[PDB]
RNA sequence: AUAGGUUUGGUCCUAGCCUUUCUAUUAGCUCUUAGUAAGAUUACACAUGCAAGCAUCCCCGUUCCAGUGAGUUCACCCUCUAAAUC
């Protein structure tokens, strides 16, 4: 199939079932739907904790890397999860997030001590 | 009962039974061979129970076969690069023609098993997809992950329905 | 009310099951009545009924004294064929599907504690090579800024612009402003 | 540097390959240069409006 | 108990067969019906008998009330016994492939547990012969005095292993999967062994059946076949 | 295959009259001071212009 | 230098320690059953396949190789102590590239405080039964393992299973493999079960394991008793070798201690049982003089 | 990556030569019966660009894949005769026969 | 979606989108930390990019490839 | 198909039809709770409301997603080679 335009992006396809989410880390070209046609299936992750307290995330590193390398482009949700995972730079917004929260709750603290 | 002398030759076993996988080079195969003649007896042999097993195991090269056209029977391939090769077949019998053919012009088993490793690494085990392609469709086929709600009903402060 | 519910298997060695089984499958006189030469391939959901048997009711279900237990490992046999180890589909038997369902859960249970015999594999190791010299298990180098105690890189720590760049953003966005924020807190507050 | 991960992996595939050298993995950033985003861009492959 | 069907007199048990006049006494034998029939009136009865460990035989009653043939054909069956040669005792030496008149029996040995899925009167015949696990098709006309002749013909001409060393004059030996390449010997030659080898014949000309190849590569599409049934 | 002549005759008719009534620079980047959009299309621009 | 459970000269020694019955190493299984094939074959065919079934008996045998209980991991490689309180579970980043090593794939986990560290080696073995899941070995840990279900297969005699399933669920370095393998060893000394490890692939990290620790009396007591006289020296030899400044190896040089006089010596030096292992010998002498 | 057209090699018997410089050849391959698991013959006429006209009804032929084809249905050329009609030359031998007869024997050289 | 061709809604003729307030210290911030994390991302990208074009060129014109052809070649003859 | 019923005064053979099995839709009668999956008959006609914005102006997007199955060997492999990403 012929579109006009687009590349390549490593993304992630919602499946699972209602109220028990699950992704699919996948290069796909970028007008494809979201749970549709991938060209590779890169790895996956299971945001739900497991038995043991745990957020499973499988990486392809080699073809993730090799994907790169042929000019695919990368959601931000799979930058910060490269990020979290080490292979790259924590995101701007991952620090920034945290600073923000740490400033909420830093309000919060204020406001019970001032009560 | 199945038609025709020796139905076996007629089942997907014995057709897979063959051992000769050409090179890529190979691209026709020419069978002469004679139709009486106790010195060419092999090569009928051939031609009734071999030729259906090299084509099975080679489906892009093209094989013919002709009767009668000169005194002997012989075998000639044709490569791509434009050699040819001439096997002489006379009082040779079909397993040895077989077993000369694999050893001039027949992949080795150490390039078939590298292909077979090849084949291998396209099924990713740890992808998770339809049962054609993946071993496992969802995560929640693991055990230690959370179900799914399918079978076991998630608890309710995990429901949207219940967290709205 | 059984005597036996709390020792199930004593019903097995007890002569009241002798005369009423012998040493054939309590399975063995069972027979469904259906239409037809082909039976239909599920048995019966369950043959009790809100406390109520149904008329002909089940190998299991006819006998009260039959306790469906992972420690009743001789009953459990009567179920798994003997020379393939497999358990016998409830068609075969005769078994609703409800008994059935608990066989099988109490079959599996006897084999996890190692009361039921079944055959184990002899398997091949899962690595060729047991070095455990690669850095993946191995300790790896600290890195400059891990020893330092800094962050990787310079950027994930907060930095005040110059107050001549702020002066510049409060200028560009004049009447869109929000309260400048502060240094975060060093650590996550408590 | 490198990011930890990578890092990392750099650091255990040299030891693997028999290289001991202690110098730390790096990026040279030199050839990236940050042009600012207010930049002018290449007007001559800009598009332009259609009459409607 | 029923038979084959509530109405059906197929499989219905007659009991042991009645002491005979040579002064023998049958209590170990089982009777069982094969077939009832009206003939314009008398009755005609065909019936089987056999003592679970290889004896079996079957007869024809003829007589105007019903008892008097099932009398008559069972008393008549067990002085004209079979004995049928069973591998392990629970099922037959090989594959059997026969034609009685218009009737087609193809017969398959089967590994212990595998049950009878055979045709009903099949079925009552091998539980009367002792066998235990075998598969059988029937094919043609199924007409049912045709195909207890051929059972009986079929299981009473199956050539044993022992036999088949001392016609060869070679050792029989059995290949389990189950039990690895360990060779089991089942048979050797009462007599000398031959020192020279079979011949390795490459392709072997046997006559193939249509229906085993389809089933054995899975183009074999019947839902009626491979359905769960009750034990046998 | 049978040719579909009338597309290709659109798409050159479409090109020619695209060409020839090209909006010029004083249609197309007109602006409404007082309501701050553009004539040609009515579409209003971003506040931050303003 | 100490010889190393894979060394060339006790690998023999083990292999002809262990035997080889052809019976018990290809006992038929229970498992789906297919049709048997049959083949008529001469006495050279017949002893031509016996010894292609020794050859498959003796790759069916290979011991496995007996590992030190391996170091835990504990490796940090980042200290993001900005992400510290921004997650309220870890994560568990797993490289699932197919051609790499189970032992040098990089496993770690992002810690609620924002540490960056290497997995543990049971998190390592839990995720690559995840990714790549290998038959016979459980993500979870069977229940089979706890004290009393072991009990319960040792009562049975079923010791062999149990390291079969040992084998398939644990690595051989893993605390838990050594653990279970050294119970199933302990039980099979105490109540002298030795038999029920010949002709299988674990008779030799047991007689390993034994001689290790000192406690070969009860084997030497049963292949006495068994007429293995030969495999009762070459256990002695090893022991010697695995001891060579041991009371008994001296003892045996100073007296020239060979064949049954080796026993003697292991039984008046270092035997816990000595005089039972006397005893034992002289019955087996006695019984041989007067067959 | 030398040409465009899918057959590169193949082997025929000349069934027509009514074409200037065009040798119409019949080429025969093997193809299973997905029912009946047996190898039948299927046909496909080529054409081939015959330079000299050197090809007679008859004879077997190996066609070689043109770069790109010269015409819309030639998409060949003759690279050789490999037996010529009615005039073979034993290969294994190299003498003239006629069927399975030679007609020069091969001691005579 | 909606195409090109269908019209807007009647409701929304009348909408202005506000740009959002900016907290002056965060936003230079941020813009620091993003042009300093792209920088780092390119220069990762490149090396990518680097390694695939050179598993190429070893597996087309390599040396060990090279030799395997050279190989096969004396094999065949 | 492990097969069964039905032609004749009767037997055997041939042969059709039907029975038994498993799904999907609709209809009758009857239906309590929870989780999950699926969900016009009609390429017939459509009231009404929404489904495409973003952005310091230019551009970019609205060519995607979503829908249907009317027509129907434009889908797959090789050669060559635009547009697009790096
Ligand atoms: S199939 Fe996994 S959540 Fe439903
Ligand atoms: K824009
Ligand atoms: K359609
Ligand atoms: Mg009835
Ligand atoms: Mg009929
Ligand atoms: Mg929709
Ligand atoms: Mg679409
Ligand atoms: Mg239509
Ligand atoms: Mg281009
Ligand atoms: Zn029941």
């Amino acid at each position: 199939k012929a579109y006009r335009g687009g590349h390549l992006t490593i993304r992630l396809a919602l499946g699972g079932c209602t109220n028990r989410p699950f992704y699919r880390i996948v290069a796909a070209h970028n007008k494809c739907p979201r749970d549709g046609r991938f060209v590779e299936q890169l790895g996956s992750y299971d945001p739900l904790p497991n038995s043991h307290g745990e957020k499973l995330v499988a990486l392809n590193l080699d073809r993730i890397r090799h994907w790169i390398g042929c000019g695919a482009h990368l959601s931000k949700p799979m930058e910060k999860l490269l990020g979290l995972a080490g292979f790259f730079p924590l995101h701007p917004m991952m620090i920034t997030n945290a600073e923000r929260l740490r400033r909420k709750r830093a309000r919060e603290v204020l406001l019970a001590s001032q009560k | 009962p199945m038609k025709g002398r020796f139905p076996i030759r007629r089942t997907l076993q014995y057709l897979s039974q063959g051992n000769v996988v050409f090179k890529d080079s190979v691209k026709v195969m020419t069978v002469n061979y004679n139709t009486h003649g106790e010195l060419g007896e092999g090569a009928r042999k051939f031609v009734f129970f071999n030729i259906p097993q090299i084509q099975y195991k080679n489906p892009w090269v093209q094989i013919m076969m002709f009767k009668n056209m000169t005194p002997s029977p012989f075998l000639r391939f044709y490569l791509d690069s434009g050699e040819q090769v001439l096997v002489d077949v006379e009082t040779k019998s079909n397993k040895e023609i077989m077993e000369h053919i694999r050893k001039i012009l027949g992949k080795n088993e150490e390039t078939l098993r590298e292909e077979e490793e090849e084949k291998k690494q396209l099924s990713h085990p740890a992808n998770f997809g339809p049962r054609k392609y993946c071993l496992r469709e969802c995560i929640c086929e693991v055990e230690g992950q959370v179900p799914c709600p399918s079978l076991v009903p998630l608890p309710k402060e995990m429901r949207g329905k219940y967290k709205a | 009310i059984s005597p036996y519910k709390d020792e199930p298997w004593k019903y097995l060695e007890s002569e009241e099951y002798q005369e009423r089984y012998g040493s054939r499958p309590v399975w063995a006189d069972y027979r469904r009545n259906h239409k037809g030469g082909v039976p239909p391939q599920r048995t019966r959901k369950t043959c009790i009924r809100r406390n109520k048997v149904v008329g002909n009711p089940c190998p299991i279900c006819r006998d009260h004294k039959l306790h469906v237990d992972f420690r009743n490992v001789k009953l459990l046999e009567q179920f798994v064929c003997a020379h393939t180890g497999i358990i016998f589909y409830a068609p075969y038997t005769g078994v609703c599907v409800k008994q059935h369902k608990r066989l099988t859960q109490a079959i599996q249970k006897a084999r996890d504690h190692g009361l039921l015999i079944y055959h184990i594999p002899q398997v091949e190791p899962r690595d060729l090579d047991f070095s455990t010299s690669h850095g993946a298990v191995s300790a790896t180098p600290p890195a400059p800024t891990l020893v330092s105690g800094d962050p990787w890189y310079p950027w994930y720590n907060w930095k005040q612009p110059p107050e001549r760049e702020l002066s510049r953003l409060r200028r560009l966005y004049q009447g869109h402003l929000q309260e400048e924020s502060g240094p975060p807190p060093e650590s996550m507050p408590k | 540097p490198y990011p930890p991960l990578l890092r990392a992996m750099i650091i255990a595939e040299r030891q693997k390959n028999g290289d001991t050298s202690t110098e730390e993995p790096m990026l040279n950033v030199q050839r990236i240069r940050m042009e600012p985003w207010d930049y002018p861009a290449k007007q001559e492959d800009k598009g332009r409006a259609k009459g409607t | 108990e029923r038979g084959w069907s509530g109405n059906s007199w197929g499989g219905i048990s007659l009991g042991p067969p009645d002491p005979g006049p040579c002064g023998e006494t049958y209590e170990d034998f089982d009777t069982r019906i094969l077939e009832v029939r009206n003939v314009f009136k008398s009755i005609r009865v065909l019936v089987a008998v056999g003592n679970g460990k290889g004896a079996a035989g079957f007869s024809i009653g003829k007589a105007t009330d019903r008892m008097d043939a099932f009398r008559k054909a069972k008393n008549r069956a067990v002085h004209h016994l079979h004995y049928i040669e069973r591998y392990e005792d629970h099922t037959i030496f090989h594959d059997i492939s026969l034609r009685f008149k218009r009737t087609h029996i193809k017969m398959k040995k089967q590994p212990k547990g595998y049950g009878l899925r055979c045709h009903r009167a099949i079925i009552t015949i091998c539980r009367l012969i002792g066998i235990k696990d075998m598969y059988a098709k029937v094919s043609g006309s199924i007409n049912m005095l045709s195909l207890t002749q051929g059972l009986f013909r079929g299981l009473s001409r199956q050539e044993t292993h022992q036999q088949l060393a001392d016609k060869k004059g070679l050792h029989v030996v059995e290949i389990r999967e189950e039990c690895g390449p360990l060779p089991i010997v089942v048979a050797s030659p009462r007599g000398p062994l031959r020192k020279d080898p079979e011949p390795e014949d490459e392709v072997p000309d046997v006559k193939l059946d249509w229906e085993d190849v389809k089933t054995a590569q899975g183009m074999k599409r019947s839902v009626w076949s491979n359905l769960k049934r009750a034990a046998t | 295959v049978r040719p579909r002549l009338i597309a290709e005759l659109a798409r050159r008719v479409r090109a020619l009259r695209e060409q020839l009534n090209r909006p010029r620079d004083s249609q197309l980047y007109a602006v409404d001071y007082e309501t701050l959009t553009r004539p040609f299309s009515g579409r209003r621009l971003p506040v931050r212009a303003w | 230098k100490k010889p190393t459970f894979m060394d060339e000269e006790v690998q023999s020694i083990l292999t002809k320690m262990t035997g080889l019955n052809l019976q018990k190493t290809f006992k038929p299984a229970i498992q789906e059953l297919k049709p048997p094939t049959y083949k008529l074959m001469t006495q050279a065919q017949l002893e031509e396949a016996t010894r292609q079934a020794v050859e498959a008996a003796k790759v069916r045998l290979k011991m496995p190789p007996v590992l030190e209980e391996r170091v835990p991991i504990n490796d940090v490689l980042a200290e993001d102590k900005i992400l510290e309180g921004t997650e309220t579970t870890k994560y568990v980043f797993t490289d699932i590239s197919y051609s790499i090593p189970h032992r040098e794939r990089f496993i770690v986990v992002r810690e609620p405080s924002g540490t960056l560290r290497k997995a543990s080696w049971e998190e390592r073995d839990r995720m690559i039964q995840v990714y790549f899941p290998k038959e016979g070995r459980k993500i979870l840990t069977p229940i089979i393992f706890k004290e009393e279900n072991l009990r319960t297969m040792y009562s049975q005699d079923r010791h062999v299973d149990v390291l079969n399933l040992c084998f398939a669920q644990f690595e051989p370095d893993s605390t838990e493999y050594i653990k279970v393998h050294h119970k199933t060893y302990e039980d099979i000394d105490k109540r002298g079960k030795y038999d029920l490890l010949r002709s299988t692939r674990y008779f030799g990290g047991m007689v390993w394991y034994f001689v290790n620790n000192k406690k070969i009396d009860g084997l030497l007591i049963d292949q006495i008793q068994r007429d293995l006289i030969d495999d009762a020296t070459n256990l002695v030899q090893l022991y010697h070798v695995l001891h060579p400044d041991g009371q008994s190896a001296q003892g045996a040089k100073d007296q020239a201690a060979e064949g049954i006089n080796l026993i003697k010596v292991f039984a008046k030096t270092e035997a816990q049982k000595g005089a039972y292992i006397e005893l034992t010998l002289q019955t087996y002498q006695e019984a041989l003089s007067r067959h | 990556v030398r040409s465009s057209v899918h057959a590169r090699w193949i082997v025929g018997k000349v069934i027509g030569t009514k074409m200037q410089k065009t040798a119409k050849v019949r080429v025969t391959r093997l193809v299973l019966d997905p029912y009946l698991l047996k190898y039948f013959n299927k046909r496909k006429t080529y054409f081939a660009h015959d330079a000299l006209q050197q090809c007679t009804v008859g004879d077997i032929v190996l066609l070689r894949a043109l770069p790109v084809p010269r015409a819309k249905h030639v998409k060949h050329e003759l690279a050789e005769i490999v037996f010529k009609v009615g005039k073979v030359i034993d290969p294994v031998t190299g003498k003239p026969c006629a069927g399975t007869t030679y007609l020069e024997s091969p001691l005579s050289s | 979606r909606k195409t090109r061709h269908d019209p807007l809604a009647k409701s929304k003729i009348e909408r202005v989108n506000m740009p959002p307030a900016v907290d002056p210290a965060e936003f230079f911030v941020l813009m620091e930390r993003y042009q300093h994390y792209r920088q780092t991302v390119r220069a990762l990208r490149m090396e990518f990019v680097s390694e695939v074009q050179r598993k190429v060129h070893e597996a087309r014109a390599g040396v060990l490839a090279e030799r395997k052809a050279l190989k096969d070649a004396a094999e065949h003859r």
